[PDB]
């Protein structure tokens, strides 16, 4: 429909990633633990 | 800190200093017997009191019918499945509801918190 | 099935499935509207939260939904809570600012910083704004853009409390007049 | 007689011990008097409960409490203590079988009375101090049936819960469907009725 | 001999019994002070006669 | 005088049928209580595993007690709301409450849905027994 | 005082027919126990605490 | 919260985790090894201990988190003790970078020296207002 998409306008460099990815890792581990149940 | 009794009258050995030699001597009083001290700490006291209830828990509480049993936490020294869990529920507490487990099998008495 | 289950305590279990399903954009904003109606109800906050980590995923994958997530968060940022302790409401708004910061990391910097400057100058306590700018200065690195400093710098003088702050000042003063 | 029996079993009298033994052994009190110590409390308590249930040397009204965590066995024989009878549960089963009910149905011209239930070791008197060490079933038909396990170590079972009430509170029909001040007030008024 | 802890005894040889019982009283007080045992409740009906 | 004489024609009463709710209402109330009890269990097991963290200005016991209190109050209000919605316009209990003549909404909810939490000195029932409210519970039981 | 709280809290006994309190170890001495070790053995049953 | 900490009565007990009295006959050394590290730093410029100080060491451990919640520092506690007790006591603190927040105290080298330290502990843990 709208063709390709422009990537977001970068405004800085992420020297580190936010802890939301750490939260992702921990909740994913929990979702493995419950799958083991 | 340790406690020392006299070897002649069995009374409290109090700390004392000899400025002549600069060393701690635990001396008895009303008997004038002396011992060479070794600890170098005459007195200590804790305020935050990071005391361990597992030291004070007794294995015989595995025999209490009123306490609750669980199978989800097997013992570590014998692998026995059934354990009895409870809270400290004393003074120096009421900041944690943590559970202490006792191995229900006799002749083990393995206790542990998680 | 998961949003209609509502018995759900299994949400911790369905998270990986939910993330893989969220990769579909339509599924993502379906989850977004569900989370809006869920969290927006009164007396939702009796848990040590998970529904906002969903929004973290939502803004991670689809930039088109960036205006949506922000519009939800600001509403939750401005809703008043009575059964929640004052310090608890403070920590709640800190968590909402964490969600805003994660959204900011995805290149949606200008509208969120504009809203921050608004509610500063127009209300909310200076501690939340200070915590926000601390989190922003934590992960950003040079170089920057003129507009980004046009919005981020004029909010960085009303407070003198805390080094990334002086480092940012040294950068932007020379490079970004 | 309790003191004589305890002397017969391996209870160490207070005079005949060094203090070093007191650390690991359970103290034995009789009517509040520390008599001695014992180095095997569980077998002692099993024996004493066996004797009391058999109406042996220990009479029924004597109460025996084992404070496990504090390593104490307190035996009370004095008057003034208040108790109530409870059915004895063993291995998640009542000791009251149908044969007791059959003998009690024909209570007349058989002389099988309540005292024979007590002598059978099926029902025993328990006081509040011993209730502290009792895991009690509200009713056999549900509490000790198999389930997702809540408790599998019941020691006694209530005869009927309605026996918690007194004389004037036991004339109330459906008192568990009222606000409790109304039950209190009826307890007051029933003494003042005409009859 | 007579007034202090008579239930332990009033003979001239229960001085050891009385000594052990008074030591147990002090031990109970210390366990209360160290908080290893809960304070007894005046209204707990097992303490009544 | 005028309205007492009209009431001989209208009449006013109260019976068992004014305390009965619809079967759907009972099922909804039971579902609410099931959910509330399960959330109380979740709070308990998070506290037992040390996964509960105290709120600022409160010890962990006060934090836990406030959590279970607010869960059970939420349950009581939700049950009372559902019970009041089940009431018909002919329900004499509601006819008395609406006029302000007697009772109130909480009495309707207690009669129909849930009596709720009992409190002595403004807290839950204390461990009068050794770490128990009664001898029919296990030790260290903080369930509702 | 500055020295009463320095030595720490101490224990007294209020015996019958005595209009004043008495320190505990005095009472143990009166019962024919002169050594402090014997008195503590009657009070503290484990000297590892 | 900064204003709040300036009103709530904070005493020395609220920040301390444990206290210990040692003999430590040689002030230039310690009976504790971890103490020795920064103690030798503090004894390259001895101040009111240039001569024989009392052979009594009052080492106290200060809780890190209670220290941070009240926004205190080691310096102000040392200053408060010096103000409260004059020059009768020399107080020497570890730097505020080690996990073991430590404050040794001794009696000055111009003045029973032992029980008076226990009295000083009982006085400071209660009466002193940080
Ligand atoms: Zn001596
Ligand atoms: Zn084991």
């Amino acid at each position: 429909l709208a063709g390709p998409l422009t990537p977001p306008v970068k405004h800085f460099q992420l020297k580190r990633k936010p802890k939301s990815a750490t939260l992702r890792a921990e909740l994913l581990q929990k979702s493995t633990e419950t799958a083991q149940q | 800190v340790g406690i020392r009794f006299c070897q002649e009258c069995n009374n409290m050995l109090y700390p004392k200093e000899d400025k002549e030699n600069r060393i701690l001597l635990y001396a008895c009083r009303n008997c004038d017997y002396q011992q060479e001290a070794d600890n170098s700490c005459i007195y200590v006291n804790k305020i935050t009191h990071e005391v361990d209830e597992l030291t004070q828990i007794i294995a015989d509480v595995s025999q209490d019918p009123t306490l609750p049993r669980t199978e989800d936490h097997p013992c570590q020294k014998c692998g026995h499945k059934e354990a009895v869990f409870f809270q400290s529920h004393s003074a120096r507490a009421e900041d944690a509801m943590r559970l202490y487990y006792v191995c229900t099998a006799p002749h083990c008495g393995h206790r542990w918190t998680e | 099935n998961l949003c209609c289950n509502e018995n759900a305590s299994e949400l911790v279990a369905e998270l990986s499935t939910l993330y893989q399903c969220i990769r579909f954009p339509v599924v993502a904003m379906g989850v977004l509207k569900w989370v809006d109606w869920t969290v927006s109800e009164p007396r939702y906050f009796q848990l040590q939260p998970v529904h906002l980590a969903l929004l973290d995923e939502i803004s991670t994958c689809h930039q088109l939904l960036h205006p949506q997530v922000l519009q939800l968060l600001v509403k939750l940022f401005e809703t008043e809570h009575s059964q929640l302790d004052v310090m608890e409401q403070l920590e709640l708004k800190k968590t909402l600012l964490d969600r805003m910061v994660h959204l900011l990391s995805r290149g949606y910097v200008l509208p969120v910083v504009s809203y921050i400057r608004k509610c500063l100058e127009k209300d909310t306590d200076i501690s939340l704004i200070r915590y926000f700018v601390t989190e922003v200065l934590d992960v950003i690195a040079p170089p920057y853009t003129s507009d980004f400093v046009q919005l981020f710098l004029p909010i960085l003088e009303n407070d003198s409390i805390a080094d990334p702050v002086t480092e940012f000042i040294a950068h932007c003063k020379s490079n970004f007049i | 007689p309790i003191l004589e029996f305890l002397e017969e079993w391996s209870m160490e009298n207070l005079e005949e011990i060094s203090p070093a033994a007191i650390a690991d052994a359970t103290k034995i009190f009789v009517n509040g008097c520390w008599v001695g110590i014992h180095k095997d409390p569980e077998q002692l308590m099993n024996t004493l409960r066996k004797l009391r249930r058999q109406m042996d040397i220990i009479v029924s009204e004597v109460s025996m409490i084992r404070d496990i965590r504090e390593r104490e066995i307190r035996i009370y024989t004095d008057a003034g203590r208040i108790c109530r009878p409870l059915l004895i549960v063993e291995k998640q089963k009542l000791l009251l079988k149908k044969r007791h009910i059959d003998q009690l149905k024909e209570r007349e011209y058989n002389n099988y009375s309540w005292q024979d239930l007590v002598a059978s070791g099926v029902v025993e008197y328990i006081d509040t101090l011993e209730e502290e060490t009792v895991m009690l079933a509200m009713t056999p038909d549900d509490l000790q049936e198999k389930e997702v396990a809540y408790c599998s170590t019941y020691t006694h079972c209530e005869i009927h819960p309605s026996m918690i009430l007194g004389v004037c509170a036991s004339i109330i029909p459906f008192p568990d469907h009222n606000q409790s001040p109304r039950n209190t007030y009826q307890s007051a008024m029933g003494k003042q009725a005409m009859g | 001999q007579k007034e202090m802890l008579p239930h332990v005894g009033v003979s001239d040889f229960c001085e050891t019994k009385k000594a052990y019982f008074l030591g147990y009283m002090v031990h109970r007080l210390l366990l209360a002070a160290l908080g290893r045992r809960e304070l007894d409740d005046r209204d707990h009906y097992g303490n009544k006669r | 005088t005028v309205i007492n004489n009209w009431l001989l024609i209208e009449g006013h009463t109260i019976g068992i049928g004014d305390s009965i709710a619809d079967s759907k209402t009972y099922q909804d109330i039971q579902n609410t209580i099931k959910k509330a009890k399960q959330d109380v269990i979740e709070v308990i097991e998070k506290a037992h595993n040390n996964e509960l963290e105290p709120t600022p200005g409160n010890t962990l016991r006060q934090t836990f007690e406030n959590q279970v209190n607010r869960i059970l109050n939420d349950a009581r209000d939700k049950t009372g709301s559902s019970a009041q919605k089940s009431l018909s316009e002919y329900n004499n209990f509601k006819s008395m409450v609406v006029s302000g003549a007697k009772g109130s909404k909480i009495n309707i909810s207690q009669v129909i849905a849930v009596v709720g939490q009992q409190n002595v000195e403004g807290k839950r029932i204390p461990f009068g027994f050794k770490h128990r409210t009664l001898p029919h519970f296990i030790k260290d039981d903080y369930g509702p | 005082g500055a020295k009463k709280s320095a030595i720490g809290q101490r224990i007294v006994a209020t015996l019958p027919y005595i209009k004043q309190e008495v320190p505990i170890i005095i009472v143990f001495r009166a019962l024919g126990f002169v050594s402090d070790r014997d008195i503590l053995e009657h009070i503290i049953y484990d000297f590892e605490d | 919260k900064d204003i709040l900490c300036r009103l709530e009565h904070t005493t020395l007990r609220k920040v301390t985790a444990n206290t210990a009295i040692y003999y430590d006959p040689n002030p230039q050394s310690t009976v504790v090894a971890e103490d020795q590290e920064w103690v030798n730093v503090y004894y390259e410029m001895p101040d009111f201990d240039v001569a024989r100080i009392s052979p009594w060491l009052l080492r106290v451990e200060l809780d890190r988190k209670h220290m941070t919640d009240r926004k205190l520092t080691m310096e102000q506690i040392a200053e408060k003790i010096n103000a409260g007790f004059g020059d009768d006591l020399n107080c020497i603190f570890n730097d505020d970078n080690a996990e073991k927040l430590v404050l040794r105290i001794r009696i000055m080298n111009s003045d029973d020296d032992d029980v008076f330290l226990r009295c000083i502990e009982s006085n400071m843990l209660t009466d002193m207002t940080l």
